[PDB]
Parts: structure tokens; sequence; C-alpha cells
């Protein structure tokens, strides 16, 4: 409730579903991204966004051009099931969104952030390409701000991201606990990121 | 505007008449209007040559619209992005002439059995192009010629039990290709050729494990990665990866990947 904007964005959730994150701790990453939704007008009109939970494949809950009231979003945006894998591939979400998020440029005056909600370490037989979709992505004018959680997080990942770009700019919490306070400064940010948005 | 809302969007001009049970166009619509939408009204018909007068027309939606007929006259210069999902076109219109420069075109579940040679003249700028959820059973040769920057294909979900064998020439920024749910049982020799694409679906497939799968086998084999399984939750959609996924037909279940073409020729 703190501070809180209304601008020219498109905001991509990738929720890690890997068991690195208890069923109770999904839920305040779910909270999490509840409240980072109440903060922005939901609209196909100012403030697209997306949910994905991720591990072995994406898993597409909300997307960009999914006409729904705000109400009804929030909702299954908090109904998302628990995963709890063992495996949930950064790379696979990446080129997940390179290819099936931001394929082609609808909106090219608005923002793009990818935020990468990683509580875990993808196997190393799943990286190969990895550098490429972040870059890709970057060349599509689309920001990575990776959000480390808990010990698991991996952080070569997430500082690989830090250098891509300036923009791809990192954030850690030891927990999911943290989330609810950071929350304000994260999507701080994204404000700063985009343009204004006229109600 | 009385009928429909109207809203800048940024620099578009977005026109909502969207289910509103119109049965065809209303009249004097912004003349700056870039966008469209059209769907869930009652047309059963419409004619693309009535939008003329909207010049900065970039977008149209005629989606759920009972569409079973289409009329394509004069010109849209700008318009790139056509939905014509959900609709019972019995036969796929020739957007070419019309539509120089639409990039995505979107005809998935409709009632399409065949689409004519030359299907897609004058599309030069197309990219994307959907056609999942109808009735074709095979396709027309030169098909994606005229489209040479096309980078997504949707046939899932269909009758094809054929392939034409250079479908994708000339496609070298094709992504995804989406064939799933059809009757596919072979795989034409080099039918893939040796371009990248990071993105294909080919489960849901009565493939035929003989010693002509073999292309079709070293082939997954070498892209185990870039095959995945669509798989629809009416509140989720998940494109998982699975190379396992493309199954012999009969051979229970057998991963196709897998299929040791003991006995085939040496070369």
């Amino acid at each position: 409730h703190d501070f809180y904007c209304s601008r020219l964005l498109d905001l991509v959730f990738l929720l890690d579903g890997s068991s690195r994150l208890s069923e109770a701790e999904f839920e305040v990453l779910k909270a999490f991204v509840v409240d980072m939704m109440e903060q922005l007008r939901i609209s196909q009109k100012w403030v697209r966004v997306a949910v994905v939970e991720y591990h072995d494949g994406s898993h597409a809950y909300i997307g960009l051009k999914d006409r729904k009231r705000p109400s009804e979003l929030r909702r299954i945006a908090s109904q998302v099931k628990y995963a709890g894998s063992q495996v949930a591939s950064t790379s696979e979400v990446l080129k997940y969104t390179l290819f099936q998020i931001f394929s082609k440029i609808d909106r090219p005056e608005a923002s793009r952030i990818a935020l990468l909600l990683m509580a875990s370490q993808e196997p190393q037989r799943m990286s190969r390409n990895f550098v490429r979709y972040v870059q890709g992505l970057k060349k599509k004018k689309v920001i990575v701000i990776p959000v480390g959680i808990g010990p698991h997080a991996n952080l070569k990942q997430i500082r690989l991201i830090e250098k891509q770009a300036p923009e791809n700019k990192a954030f850690v919490l030891s927990s999911v606990d943290e989330l609810e306070q950071q929350r304000d400064e994260i999507v701080s940010y994204l404000c700063d990121l985009a343009p204004e948005a006229p109600p | 505007h009385p009928i429909c809302e109207v809203s800048k969007v940024a620099s578009h001009l977005e026109v909502n008449c969207d289910k509103r049970q119109l049965t065809a166009l209303p009249p004097d619509l912004p003349k700056d209007t870039t966008i469209l939408h059209l769907s869930e009204n009652l047309l059963y018909t419409f004619s693309l040559a009535t939008l003329m007068p909207y010049t900065r027309l970039t977008q149209l939606n005629l989606d759920r619209c009972e569409l079973t007929k289409l009329q394509v006259d004069g010109t849209l210069p700008v318009l790139g992005t056509l939905d014509l999902s959900h609709n019972q076109l019995q036969s796929l219109p020739l957007l070419g002439q019309t539509l120089p420069a639409l990039t995505v075109l979107d005809v998935s579940f409709n009632r399409l059995t065949s689409l004519p040679l030359g299907a897609l003249r004058g599309l030069g700028e197309l990219q994307e192009l959907y056609l999942k959820g109808n009735e074709l059973k095979t396709l027309p040769p030169g098909l994606l010629t005229p489209t040479p920057k096309l980078e997504k294909l949707s046939l899932a979900n269909n009758q094809l039990t054929e392939l034409p064998a250079g479908l994708l020439n000339g496609l070298e920024n094709l992504d995804t290709l989406l064939l799933q749910e059809n009757s596919l049982y072979t795989i034409p020799k080099g039918f893939f050729g040796s371009h990248l694409l990071p993105f294909a679906f080919l489960h849901g497939n009565p493939w035929l494990c003989n010693c002509e799968i073999l292309y079709f086998r070293r082939w997954l084999q070498d892209n185990a990665e870039n095959v995945y399984v669509w798989k629809q939750g009416v509140d989720v959609k998940a494109v998982t990866s699975n190379v396992a996924s493309v199954q012999c037909d009969n051979s229970d279940k057998f991963p196709v990947y897998k299929y040791p073409g003991k006995g085939c020729p040496t070369l």
C-alpha cells in the first residue's frame, strides 16, 4: 500500500515452481505477486501481465493479451497450483518467454520486464543456451530483473544477468518472508523504468 | 462515438465494438482508428473493403462472429494483424492482394478442409500463421513460399495425413512449429533441413515406426531439447520439453526417438 505507480508496462511474472520452496512458502510468493499486481492499473490498456510457474516447461496461467477484469486476474494468479518439482529450468522459461511471450512487438513504446523469481539452481545440462536467450531478450528491449530467494538461488545466473545490461539489476532475499519487505522498493525500480501512464 | 468505445492507448486509437450483438460494421468510427475489435458479435459475413475509410487501421479482430464468408475487396494498406479465429469459415480467403502488410494471420478454429494453391500469394511480410483447429487433411505444395519471414506455424489439431516434403523450405526464421494432434505417420526425408527451430510440437500423432521414420528418428535425437508437449487446463497452458511424447502408433507408446530401425537398409 505504501507508494504505488501506474505506467506503460508489460510485466511478466516467472515463479520458481521447484521444491526449494514449501507449498506454504509458495503461497507467500503468490501473495507477493497479488500485491505487485494491486499496486498497478491492471488492464490490457496500461499494464499487461502474465504469470508463469515453471520447472519442466512453462505453465502459463495469464497472458498479456488475456482479457479479464483485474479482480479476475489477481484471483487466478493466487490459485496457481504448487508444483514443488525437483527441477526448474531457468534457461527453459527464458527460452519460452523469448519466443512465446515477446516474439512479436505489439506495444513498442512500452517497457518490458521479466521478473524472474529464482529459488533454486537448474541442472547445468540445461544452461547451454541460457546466455543466448538473455541476449535475444535484451535484443527485444526486454529487461530481466532476477530476484534470487533462499539459499538455493542460482547466483551465477543472477550475476550473468546483472551484467548483460544495466537495467538488469538483481535483488536477493534470504527468503519468501522477505518479499513483503522488498516489494515496494522493487515495484519502485520498475516505475523508474517504464514511461508514465495517464488515468 | 455512439455504439463502440474509443480510447487512445499510447499512440494507438483503439475502438471496441465487442460482444454487443452487432450484425455489421458501425458507421462513422474515428478517423485515426488504428485497432478495431468486433469480437463476439453476430455477423456471419463481412467485407474488408468497408474498412478502407480507416486508413490508419493497423489491427483487426473478427473472431467469434459466425463468419461463413469473407469478402476481400479493395485494399488495407497497413493492416498487419488479422484474427478470424473461432469462426465458421468453410474456406480460407485469398488475403494476398488486399492485405499486403499482414504479419499475423489467425484462422485457427474454423471449418477449413483445404488450402487452395497460392493461398498465401502476396503476403511476404507474414510472420505468424495459425490454422490450428481445423479439418485440413493435406497441404498445397509451395504453400509457405510466399512467406519466407514466417516465425510460427500452427497446423495442430487437423486431420492431416502427410506434409509436403519441402514445406519449410525458405523459412530460415521459423522458430515454432505446432503439429500435435494430427494424423501424420511419417516425415519426408530432409523435411526439417538445417535451421534451428527452438520449438516443435509433434506429439499426438500415429507415427508409423517403420524404415521410413528413420530420418525423423535421428532428427528427434538431435533435437530432443526442441520437442515439447502442449497441455491446456482451462486456467493454465503448458509447453513442456519431452522428445518422448513423439510415440510409435501401435508400438505401446514407444518413443519414436528410441526406435531401433532393426533390419532396415544400410544406405
